[PDB]
């Protein structure tokens, strides 16, 4: 059973890893730059920050480009 | 754009020189002149695909002048929109 499971994933390992890579990059794209326990500084900064026609033209141009392709 | 009023008597040489030298348009690799009818209503969509995915798509590779009615009639209207879409 282990061998069958291993072969199923080893057949498509690059797809799995690239999905994982997207997830990791998305996770760390929005994390504060300070690592714990110094991350308390960033959380405090965020807490203080909280407690205290052209667009459619570009959209139409982009959609026309996409439809042509 | 540019526009001009002229009589039918005018010989093509002066107009061609005007377009190429005064208005600044470069000499075309090829010229296709589209003639047709149906007047007001837009053509059937297969003619639309023939205009866009056909003539205009091919002319995009070489560069060309496409001559037709400069009015909002159906054929000229679709030629203009296809040229704009590929632009």
């Amino acid at each position: 059973m282990f061998s069958y499971t291993f072969g199923k994933v080893q057949g498509n390992s690059d797809l799995y890893w690239k999905a994982q890579r997207y997830r990791l990059i998305r996770e760390f794209h929005s994390r504060p730059a300070l690592a714990p326990p110094f991350i308390v500084i960033s959380h405090l900064r965020l807490l203080l920050r909280q407690l205290c026609y052209l667009s459619k033209e570009a959209e139409r141009k982009l959609l026309t480009w996409e439809s042509v392709h | 754009s540019n526009f001009l009023r002229l009589s039918d008597r005018t010989d093509p040489a002066a107009v061609y020189s005007l377009v190429t030298r005064t208005w600044g348009f470069r000499a075309p690799n090829l010229v296709v002149s589209v003639l047709g009818g149906s007047g007001g209503p837009v053509l059937q969509t297969w003619l639309q695909d023939l205009l866009r995915r056909g003539l205009v798509r091919a002319a995009q590779s070489t560069g060309a002048w496409i001559v037709t009615g400069g009015l909002h009639t159906g054929i000229g209207r679709h030629v203009g929109v296809a040229v704009r879409d590929h632009q």
